[PDB]
């Protein structure tokens, strides 16, 4: 997994020294952040509830197709199937958030994803809709400050340039 | 490794003798056919983008507790070398076909899948599910009666092909038992 | 046409004499107007041998963590001496014999051929660049863990089968009874026992893969020696496809090993 | 493959036993469509509401 | 060319192909009696939406409990799908009439239509009591013995195609049986 | 390039060895199947452009989705690129048939397709959904013989089953 | 063991893929000749008993230094035995031609000869002789038919070109 | 790796264009005498050992100063190491005759072949004598007019390969002087 701690404490081992002072200086700034991206964390998992019906229903507003037979959205599993989908992706960035690396998205979401959905024909460009359409959302007066506003739409930003 | 053209030399080797016009009938008749089997891996290839993906999906509407939390593919790491690990037994199978038998299939790579498979926790008792999903689909394109696509072939016979793709996959079993 | 003549430039080479002239210029004319390209194409394949050696470790570095493959040290500053044993070697490697040097070439010229499954633009490169083909053997010889360090034995006799052929596979490295420069320890006072001390570590927590890291590295160094060494010898298949580690020891290059 | 059908129209030649270029054939795979305004006259000319 | 006919229904995805004045006269050829056959799948596809029309009517009209709430031809939309579903049997037993085998009528339509009906909550016992309505609908067009309307042929026998398609529904009969 | 002619002896030079008599069985498998199998392609040499339109007009009447704006068909100069992208297939389709091999197809069109197609937000649903109507609508007595209405079409749903 | 088919799919995993449309163009070359070579295998199966002992004696028409003591051929069994070593070079020669290949020819008559032939001191040149002694009489219209005829030559000088 | 149907679709690749009836008949005379030159081949691998082994005393036989002290073909491992070379070039040009094109041995053993020889010392004017003698052996056995050894082909010219198997050998010992 990816995180602050678990990289450079890699380097220490893998080069055969000790724990250094530069990693000890690293950890210090992952405490800058401690009380910065953790609101954020708590924010979505008494929020997503409410968002996985307005974000699952703004991609079939963009591909209204999906309905459509012989695609992604042949019949009504894949998106009931299709809603649950989606709420395994920022299901990770509770994960991710939480962590401070992509650790919960590099390993489990987008290793070996281009290669479930050219055989199972699950177009890519829908995910795009689906949980960027948060990011044309987000609102930093109203919902929460804009460090989160820097890094949950930061990690977003990973997915868009990941699924594509 | 060895053909059906050398599985009568299989025998030969230990007879202290040879072959000759004792065996070359069973051989010769292979050649009657010769057209037929080389007429009936042209549709197993002409299908297989879907041959591997109907297949993880028939034990998905069957046994959907393998991509629950607690599963052996829940996420893309393992599910995505699940049909990495469902594709090249279509793959190992298409060679016995064209050999008459098994001896590229089963020293290749079934030789002690019960080592590697073991070894992970591979759930053994829903992959012979996901053998007879391919098997049911790979004797109804020997046959022209897939419902959904239809191939145009030269009129005839063909249950000893019919029989035999059943009885490769069978040992599949035995080599995970 | 262009002008009232077309002549040939003075800068197109071999265009002077060279016929009754002294040893300096003698070699000034034929090498006239050729020193640029053989410059173009020594730093073209010295980009290309350092490309593919950093695209394999991509797969040592998976999404930006080192694994339990690199381990270049073990105690206080166990590395500063396999700095020195493979910098050092490096050069002892190019003060080979003149018999190696093309031994070397057409033989990196065969195998990775093989390993490029038919991709003809692939292999118009590893004909052209002799220093492309020697790293993309290592590299890819060495990301599929197939070599020596990591095909460890399970069970009993499968440590006879890597002693039976690494000792007969060190005819190459004996010419007759007197050894070789290619095969030495080191040249420090205590280097021999540092490439002991390191030999030792990197067998060890390299035993420690996991269950996936083992299951996929003991098929694919079958298939390895099925395609570099046993092209139809069916009884060394016969254990290259149950016993993978006597189809990994076995080494494809004339290593001189 | 869900309600996938063939369909097929059919020209006669004009005259008997004289050929003719204009008598043509379809035979085009078409998707029956659902056809809910029949649907409506039909249940309402025989039973009642139809509104569960 | 009825194996290039054959592959616009099964190959997965529609396709269209026509037959113009030159290769009419190759249909004729190669089908016997084909200007009593193409006469006889005219006569029923000209006339099949009157003949579904019919068909479920008669079912309430004899079984009128279906239109009851709780019923399954209440609640319209449920009512409209016997009405895509009464089409499509004789837009597929005119392809068994067209190809003169009911090999493409089985797997793509009749084909799990068993286990469909007794998942959905379809009464099986009307269900064959819609089909035969379309059994005995067919053979009065095609004998041109139909009450109400009647069609131009050039006179002679079509008894051996009724037969033919009598052979026919009884397979979709005996399939949901 | 991938052909029976290549295989065949790139097995023998990583033998070392000479061309031995079992390769020449594989020549004699060629001069009987080339009769067969160029007449596929001089055919395809004649209606090149009469199968190129009528292909993609069963892309936009299975997909007419792409039309609209953000997709790959908004505007005229890329829906005659659609054309030359089906284009460039039906000519490597064709120089595969003189080959008798795969050859030309995997290395010069299919390499390096996949990282491109989602790359641009093209799906291959559509591609495949071009050829398909192109592979089905062809009587193989009328147009042929019985046997390259067999060979060539079993070039056409190579794509398919590589695609998906 | 190196045959037609054999060979072909060893290839064909050794890039990791199915069969592709030459891989059955070269499936039937060897039933272009599965008539021509079937004949010649049966020439030498009802025939076989009657070769041993007349290329037998041949070769040691040959050696008069063989049948005085100082090698391996002074009594009688030894070329008893040495007829029994005739036998074997025709138990494998006969079975090439059942499936077409090179393949029980590399194996235990060309592989590994060097050794049990050298430090045994049995001469090369010596086998060479009956083997060629069956190479030099090819009765081409008679024994067998004009393929058969210029292929069971073709088999038999493999021996030749690689012990001598 | 580029055999004679791969040559003829990639000097049409840079032209944009389909490969139809104006060169193909020039390829269809190809696979025409395509079982003439399976009956060209025959005659090289048969004859292998012969003629590498002819020509390595056939050179000294014209320079005796190649086996004196101090010579390039002076020891037992020197020519050991000479006859391993002998029939390697050999080997090429027998697969330039089975595939029809020159692209597998100028790649593979002219690719920089007189880069190396300098760096041994190997001479030149006795290594183009070396296969010029392993030459006109060639022409001697596709024609057959071998003075011991005769192969029995139908009646037909063989001018046809006579001037090109020497084509495959005259530019092997352009590229290595
Ligand atoms: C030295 C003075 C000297 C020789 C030694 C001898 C060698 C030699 N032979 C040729 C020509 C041929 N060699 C051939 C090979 C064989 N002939 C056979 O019949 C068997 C099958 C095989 C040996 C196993 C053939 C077919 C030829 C061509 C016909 C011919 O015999 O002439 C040459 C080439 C001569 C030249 O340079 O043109 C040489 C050097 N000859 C010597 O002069
Ligand atoms: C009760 C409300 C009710 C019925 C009972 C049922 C009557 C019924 N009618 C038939 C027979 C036919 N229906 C036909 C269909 C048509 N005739 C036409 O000319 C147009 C084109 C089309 C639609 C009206 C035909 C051709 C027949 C056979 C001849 C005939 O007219 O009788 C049946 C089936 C035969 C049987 O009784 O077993 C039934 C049950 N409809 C009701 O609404
Ligand atoms: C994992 C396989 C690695 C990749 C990829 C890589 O570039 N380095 C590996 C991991 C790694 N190693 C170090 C530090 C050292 N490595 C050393 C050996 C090299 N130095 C040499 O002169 C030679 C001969 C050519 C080699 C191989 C040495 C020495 C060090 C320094 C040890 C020390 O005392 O500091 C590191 C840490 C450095 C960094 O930031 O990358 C890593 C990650
Ligand atoms: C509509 C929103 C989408 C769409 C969604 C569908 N996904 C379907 C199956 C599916 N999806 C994934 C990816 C996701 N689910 C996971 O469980 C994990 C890992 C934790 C990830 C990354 C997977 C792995 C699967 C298969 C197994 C499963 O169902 O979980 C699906 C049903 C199709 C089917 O599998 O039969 C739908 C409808 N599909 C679309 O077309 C748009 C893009
Ligand atoms: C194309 C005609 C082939 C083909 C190409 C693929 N190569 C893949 C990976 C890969 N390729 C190379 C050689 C290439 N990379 C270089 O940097 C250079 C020259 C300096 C060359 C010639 C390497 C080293 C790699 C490994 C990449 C890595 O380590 O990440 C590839 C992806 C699949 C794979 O990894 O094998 C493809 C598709 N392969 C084909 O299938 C056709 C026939
Ligand atoms: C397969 C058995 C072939 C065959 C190949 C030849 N090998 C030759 C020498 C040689 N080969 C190896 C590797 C191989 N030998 C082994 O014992 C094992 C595994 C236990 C393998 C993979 C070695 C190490 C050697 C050195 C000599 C020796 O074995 O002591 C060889 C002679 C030519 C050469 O020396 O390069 C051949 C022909 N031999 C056969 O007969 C079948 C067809
Ligand atoms: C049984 C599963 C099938 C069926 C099989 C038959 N196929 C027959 C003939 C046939 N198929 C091919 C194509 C195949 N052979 C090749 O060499 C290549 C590619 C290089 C391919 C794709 C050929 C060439 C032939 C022979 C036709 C000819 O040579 O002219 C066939 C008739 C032969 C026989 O009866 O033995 C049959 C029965 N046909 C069926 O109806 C079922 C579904
Ligand atoms: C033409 C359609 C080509 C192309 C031609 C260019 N050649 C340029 C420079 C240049 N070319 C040569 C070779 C020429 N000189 C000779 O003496 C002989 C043969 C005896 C030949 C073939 C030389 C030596 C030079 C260097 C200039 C000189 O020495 O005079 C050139 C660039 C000129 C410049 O850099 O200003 C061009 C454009 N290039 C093309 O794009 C197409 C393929
Ligand atoms: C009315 C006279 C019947 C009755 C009919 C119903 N059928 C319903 C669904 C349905 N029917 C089929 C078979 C048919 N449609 C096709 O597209 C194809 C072939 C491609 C065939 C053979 C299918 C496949 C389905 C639906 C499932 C699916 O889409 O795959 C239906 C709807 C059920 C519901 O809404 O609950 C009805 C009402 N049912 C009756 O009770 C009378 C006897
Ligand atoms: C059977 C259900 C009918 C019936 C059929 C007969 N039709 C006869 C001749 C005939 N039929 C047609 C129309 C048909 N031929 C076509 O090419 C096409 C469309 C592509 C269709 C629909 C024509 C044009 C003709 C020839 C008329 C002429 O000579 O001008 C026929 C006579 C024997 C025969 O030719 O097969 C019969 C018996 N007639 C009946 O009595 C029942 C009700
Ligand atoms: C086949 C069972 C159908 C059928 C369909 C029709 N195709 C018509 C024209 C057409 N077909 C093709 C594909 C074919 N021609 C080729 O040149 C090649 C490859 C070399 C193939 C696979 C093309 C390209 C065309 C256009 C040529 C033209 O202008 O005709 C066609 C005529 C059009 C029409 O009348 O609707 C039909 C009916 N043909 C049949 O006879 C059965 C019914
Ligand atoms: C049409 C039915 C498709 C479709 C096609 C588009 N392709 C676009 C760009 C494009 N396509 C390729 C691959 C193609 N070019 C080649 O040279 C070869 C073979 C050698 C092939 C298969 C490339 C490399 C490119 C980019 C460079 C270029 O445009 O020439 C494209 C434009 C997208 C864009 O440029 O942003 C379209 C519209 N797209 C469709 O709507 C259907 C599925
Ligand atoms: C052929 C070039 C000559 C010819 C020579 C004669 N051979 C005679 C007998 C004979 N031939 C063979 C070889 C043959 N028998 C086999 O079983 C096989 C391979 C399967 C072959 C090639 C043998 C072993 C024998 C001795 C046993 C016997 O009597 O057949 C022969 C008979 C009289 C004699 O010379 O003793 C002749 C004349 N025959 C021809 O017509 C052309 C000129
Ligand atoms: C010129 C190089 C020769 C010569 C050659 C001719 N050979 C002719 C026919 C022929 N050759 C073979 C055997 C060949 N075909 C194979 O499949 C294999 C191995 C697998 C080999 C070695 C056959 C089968 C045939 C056809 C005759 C038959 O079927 O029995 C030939 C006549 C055909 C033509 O002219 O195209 C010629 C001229 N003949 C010569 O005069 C020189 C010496």
């Amino acid at each position: 997994m990816k995180s602050v701690i678990t990289t450079v404490v890699s380097a220490a081992d893998a080069a055969g020294r000790f724990p250094s002072n530069s990693d000890l200086e690293s950890i210090q700034g992952n405490i800058q952040r401690s009380a910065a991206r953790l609101e954020a964390a708590e924010k979505l998992a008494g929020n997503h509830e409410a968002v996985v019906k307005e974000a699952g229903d703004a991609c079939f507003a963009k591909y209204a197709y999906l309905k459509n037979p012989g695609e992604a959205g042949e019949n009504q599993e894949k998106i009931n199937k299709c809603y649950r989908d989606v709420d395994h992706y920022m299901r990770l960035v509770n994960y991710c958030l939480v962590v401070g690396g992509t650790g919960p998205l590099d390993e489990w979401g987008i290793a070996g994803a281009r290669e479930v959905y050219r055989t199972l024909n699950l177009p890519t460009s829908a995910y795009v809709a689906s949980i960027a359409y948060t990011r044309d959302r987000l609102c930093v007066p109203r919902d929460m400050s804009a460090q989160a506003g820097v890094e949950f739409s930061a990690y977003l930003d990973y997915l868009i340039n990941a699924l594509s | 490794m060895l053909d059906a053209f050398s599985r009568v030399v299989v025998n030969s080797d230990a007879k202290a003798a040879y072959v000759g016009g004792s065996d070359l009938q069973a051989l010769k008749s292979f050649i009657a056919d010769g057209n037929k089997r080389l007429d009936a891996v042209n549709s197993i290839v002409s299908n297989a983008s879907c041959m591997v993906s109907d297949a993880v999906s028939g034990m998905i509407c069957e046994n959907p507790g393998l991509i629950s939390p607690g599963g052996n593919c829940y996420t893309n790491r393992r599910m995505a070398a699940c049909l990495r690990d469902g594709e090249i037994i279509l793959r190992y199978v298409s060679y016995a076909l064209l050999a008459g038998d098994a001896s590229v299939l089963e020293d290749r790579c079934l030789n002690g899948l019960k080592e590697t498979y073991i070894a992970l926790g591979v759930p053994t008792n829903s992959s012979i599910r996901a053998v007879s999903i391919m098997k049911a689909q790979a004797v109804a394109f020997i046959t022209n009666t897939a419902t959904e696509r239809k191939m145009s072939f030269a009129a005839g016979d063909c249950t000893s092909l019919a029989s035999e793709v059943a009885s490769y996959f069978d040992r599949v079993g035995a080599a995970i038992s | 046409l262009t002008g009232y003549d077309s002549k040939s430039s003075p800068n197109f080479p071999n265009r002077a004499a060279t016929r009754e002239r002294r040893t300096v210029s003698f070699n000034a004319r034929v090498a006239r107007n050729k020193s640029q390209a053989k410059k173009i194409l020594e730093k073209a394949d010295e980009f290309f041998a350092r490309s593919v050696t950093m695209q394999y470790k991509a797969f040592a570095c998976p999404n930006g963590v080192y694994d339990i493959q690199c381990t270049e040290g073990t105690v206080k500053g166990a590395a500063y001496e396999k700095r020195a044993m493979a910098v050092s070697a490096a050069f002892r490697a190019k003060q080979a014999s003149p018999a190696a040097k093309a031994r070397a070439l057409f033989e990196n010229r065969r195998h990775a051929i093989i390993a490029s499954h038919e991709c003809q633009h692939e292999e118009d490169l590893f004909v052209r660049f002799p220093k492309l083909s020697a790293a993309y053997m290592m590299g890819k010889t060495e990301a599929m863990r197939t070599c020596s360090r990591y095909v460890v034995p399970d069970s009993l006799e499968e440590e006879y089968m890597a002693a039976s052929v690494d000792r007969q596979m060190k005819e190459r490295a004996c010419p007759g009874g007197v050894y070789a420069s290619s095969c030495v320890e080191g040249n420090a006072k205590g280097q021999a026992e540092q490439a002991r001390v390191a030999a030792l570590a990197t067998a060890f927590r390299s035993a420690q893969k996991s269950a996936s890291k083992t299951t996929a590295e003991r098929y694919s160094s079958a298939a390895y020696g099925r395609d570099h060494f046993a092209h139809g010898c069916s009884y060394e298949e016969s254990v290259f496809n149950t016993y993978p580690a006597t189809a990994a020891a076995m080494r494809s290059k004339s290593y001189n090993y | 493959i869900r309600n996938k059908a063939p369909a097929m129209e059919f020209r006669r030649p004009s005259f008997a036993n004289t050929e003719d270029p204009s008598a043509y054939f379809m035979l085009q795979k078409e998707t029956v469509p659902l056809r809910m305004a029949l649907a409506e006259k039909l249940l309402t000319k025989l039973g009642r509401k139809g509104d569960g």
